[PDB]
């Protein structure tokens, strides 16, 4: 099973959220993120991608 | 929506004493300035009295 250890993987993260006043603010946030050791990529959670997001 | 509105209105509240700010020193400007304008007539006319008194 090939892992691509090497390669920068980029997420997305948005949406409307709460502030601390009571206020409504809309946000979007990017995530830059490798993968180390493929066995705990592999064989620790299904879709690990979808977890992390 | 109720939110929303809330936000809108707290800012439109911040527009509004701006706009209220500038229009009360625009009618202080515009009361001092007839002031002036009546002394300076009030000051001719009586100048002109007294030259009509020599006459």
């Amino acid at each position: 099973k090939p892992v691509n250890v090497e390669a920068v993987r980029e997420l997305a993260a948005s949406g409307v959220m709460l502030t601390s006043d009571e206020n409504v603010v809309r946000v979007e946030m990017n995530v830059q993120y490798r993968v180390t050791n493929p066995e705990k990529y592999l064989y620790s959670v299904t879709s690990p991608d979808d977890s992390l997001r | 929506e109720a939110i929303y509105n809330r936000m809108r209105a707290e800012r439109e509240a911040v527009a509004r004493r701006h706009r209220s700010q500038g229009q009360e020193e625009a009618e202080k400007l515009r009361a001092t300035a007839d002031y002036e304008v009546t002394r300076t007539l009030a000051e001719a006319e009586r100048q002109g009295r007294i030259m009509r008194g020599e006459g």
